[PDB]
């Protein structure tokens, strides 16, 4: 999940440096921060949207 | 339309308009997505052995579960079908309001 | 000899992987209720991904050997003496709640065990007991002279000193009418029908008083517990120089504030002391055949602490492998970095009467004229609660084959829960070759 | 990658499937003994 800031046109991302033996391909869609929660944790306390 | 602030009665508050509340559909997720900790690596599961103290789900961040099982349900057969079991009803806008 | 890693050359026998609490904030989307106790930390500290990128991968030690890491963890704490984690803030005490006449000539006295609380912070063990005897009052203030209970009939009162300096036991009073403003230990004073009860408390480790037999459940002190204990009356010194030979016991203060004698023949009041229940009275059935006379310790007793990192140390013997917060497999004992270093001055007591005159206010000091009921004298051999770094060696503990690149560090409580209070926690781990696994 | 996206006044993010070869295979060499050997390439991670 890469962060676009509000009213932003340039995203550039960074892979630093892989083996890319087996790569598949790619698949993007631009989601919300608002909508998307932070996985990971028990509880995500800044995530106000159901 | 509330005419006048003055919460009592009077004879402006004969002509108070009411509308109603936006409906509001709360329920379980399409295939109960939300209810299991996937992909929390300290929330993890465990499928072991009773002796054995090595766990068979090594669960990582970056994985996504259940994105992975409901573009599974698509290939694997019918997805417009509702199977109430599973929760399994797709999330489906209708067509003439998002495009109109 | 191999702990290969994925993204760069295999290094051989004997690296270092750091759990460093600092990298858990790096990954701040795991941990947004975790304290610096238990913590999901990362180990992989490759530089090129990002603070959070590299989570995911793994550190694969090699499944032909069986591994082992010589554990060693930097341990810090703040905590205070008075807090609500390790028991130290609560303590049940039965009080007089109200002194009420009934129909013709007769008093009825209502008890309640009633649950008293401190206020939370780091203090010494004479304010501490200066607090322990607010709560006291607080529950007169607010129960208690609400319904008409006397000031002399305060039950509970936690005292340093001794009651049985100046008794002359040809007489039976206390011969210089004032009781000695010199501590020797934290005893606790009594009213018949009123007791404490240090069960779920830890101030019983403060006031040090402990059990003889500490593995049997519940520890109350009643009136009926301290027979033998009476605190003797005061000599009229007053009259006796008056008529010089008249012998007076002392009942009543410059307020009026009666001692609550037993009778009006007698030479003993009704109060009662542990300190002199223990020392004076019989060693065989009082208060002293299941009691303890200890160092006051304002640490209030030292449990250990209980390192476990499950997600990369195999689980010891007899434990089982499990995901609870409360319970994992302990790899690793230490002491809890809170020691009691000592203290001495030989004006401990005047210090403390520099002490009312600079806070300016009589909380502490109520009841100055009634002898029993006046502030205990602080005690010239104190004890200062110091937060000590702790850098221990845990020894070589087997590892988890494969180790992954966020790790759980959980620093446990002696009744397995997770301590609020450690704000600084890093586990070093050299994983080396103990035997082979396949031949 | 260098992704260009119209502008929105909000707070958005940027979801992009590297799709890997995210491999399982289960071992049960022994009687209630469950084991697992897990590969993904090429975000490496697992016992392989």
């Amino acid at each position: 999940l890469y962060p676009i800031p509000a009213n932003a046109t340039n995203v550039p991302i960074s892979i630093p440096s892989r083996n890319w033996a087996a790569f598949r391909g790619w698949a993007f869609t631009r989601l919300k921060t608002k909508e998307t929660p932070s996985l990971g944790s028990g509880y995500d306390p800044y995530y106000t949207y159901s | 339309y509330m005419p006048t602030i003055k919460e009592g009665n009077s004879r402006e508050l004969m002509g108070q308009q009411s509308m109603p509340n936006r409906p509001n559909y709360i329920a379980f997720r399409d295939n109960f997505i939300g209810l299991m900790y996937y992909n929390s690596t300290g929330n993890m599961g465990v499928l072991a052995g009773q002796a054995s103290q090595l766990n068979a789900v090594v669960d990582l961040q970056d994985r996504n579960t259940e994105l992975s099982y409901q573009l599974l349900l698509d290939s694997i057969g019918d997805r417009t079908r509702y199977f109430s079991m599973w929760n399994q009803a797709v999330d489906s806008y209708d067509p003439d309001v998002r495009i109109i | 000899n191999s702990i290969r890693y994925s993204e760069l050359a295999p290094l051989f026998d004997t690296t270092r992987v750091y759990l460093v609490d600092n990298k858990s904030t790096d990954v701040a989307s795991l941990n947004y209720q975790n304290d610096h106790s238990n913590f999901l930390t990362t180990v992989i500290q490759n530089n090129d991904y990002s603070p959070g990128e590299a989570s995911t991968q793994t550190i694969n030690l090699d499944d032909r050997s069986h591994w082992g890491g010589d554990l060693k963890t930097i341990l810090h704490t703040n905590m205070p003496n008075v807090n609500e984690f390790m028991f130290t803030n609560k303590f049940k005490a039965r009080v007089m709640v109200s002194r009420l006449p009934t129909k013709d000539n007769q008093v009825e006295l209502k008890y309640e065990w009633v649950e008293f609380t401190l206020p939370e912070g780091n203090y010494s063990e004479t304010m501490t007991i200066d607090l322990m005897n607010n709560a006291i009052v607080e529950h007169y203030l607010k129960v208690g002279r609400q319904n008409g209970v006397l000031e002399s009939d305060i039950g509970v009162k936690f005292d340093t000193r001794n009651f049985r300096l100046g008794f002359d036991p040809v007489t039976g009073l206390v011969m210089p009418g004032v009781y000695t403003n010199e501590a020797f230990h934290p005893d606790i004073i009594l009213l018949p029908g009123c007791g404490v009860d240090f069960t779920h408390s830890r101030l019983s480790n403060l006031l040090g008083i402990r059990k003889r037999q500490p593995f049997q459940e519940g520890f109350r002190i009643t009136y009926d517990d301290l027979e033998g204990g009476n605190i003797p009356a005061l000599l009229d010194v007053d009259a006796y120089q008056a008529s010089l030979p008249v012998i007076k016991p002392l009942t009543e203060d410059s307020k009026k504030r009666s001692y609550n004698l037993i009778s009006n023949d007698s030479t003993f009041t009704q109060y009662r002391s542990w300190y002199l229940a223990y020392n004076y009275g019989d060693p065989q059935t009082g208060i002293r055949s299941w009691t303890l006379l200890c160092t006051p310790d304002v640490t209030c007793g030292s449990e250990q602490v209980y390192w476990s990192l499950p997600d990369m140390m195999q689980d010891p013997v007899t434990f089982r492998s499990t995901r609870q917060i409360s319970n994992f497999p302990v790899v690793g004992a230490e002491l809890l970095p809170v020691h009691s270093k000592s203290f001495y001055n030989d004006q401990a007591v005047y210090s403390q009467l520099i002490r009312q005159f600079t806070s300016l206010t009589h909380v502490f000091n109520r009841f100055p004229e009634n002898q029993i009921l006046a502030r205990p004298p602080a005690p010239t051999i104190t004890t200062v609660s110091e937060n000590v770094p702790a850098l221990t060696d845990h020894g070589t503990l087997p590892l988890r084959n494969s180790i992954g690149g966020v790790q759980r560090v959980t620093i446990t409580d002696a009744r397995r829960r997770t301590c609020p209070y450690v704000y600084k926690a890093l586990g070093i781990v050299s994983p080396r070759v103990l035997s082979s696994r396949t031949f | 990658m260098t992704f260009e996206v119209d502008p929105m006044d909000e707070p958005t993010l940027l979801y992009v499937l590297f799709e890997v070869f995210d491999v399982v295979r289960v071992h049960r060499p022994h009687r209630g003994v469950i084991e697992t050997v897990y590969l993904r390439t090429p975000f490496s991670a697992g016992n392989a």
